[PDB]
């Protein structure tokens, strides 16, 4: 949802929602930094 | 009330990011 509204043209997602995604993906999901790099590549590949 | 809800959602996300900044 958040990567879909704050999307601009698709995969171009800025750096405030990467780490806002992190504290919710660290809070709701409890994830790291580098596994988070893989899940953000999957999030922009899905968002692509 | 709908304005208050959307704005409070934005404020809560900013507060969680502020906690991340600490």
């Amino acid at each position: 949802a958040f990567g879909h509204k704050y999307s601009e043209e698709g995969g171009l997602i800025n750096e405030s929602l990467r780490d806002q995604l992190l504290v919710t993906i660290q809070k709701t999901f409890t994830y790291t930094r580098t596994q988070a790099q893989h899940l953000f590549i999957i999030l922009m590949e899905c968002m692509k | 009330l709908e304005e208050v809800n959307e704005r409070e959602h934005s404020m809560k996300a900013s507060l969680q990011t502020v906690d991340i900044r600490l």
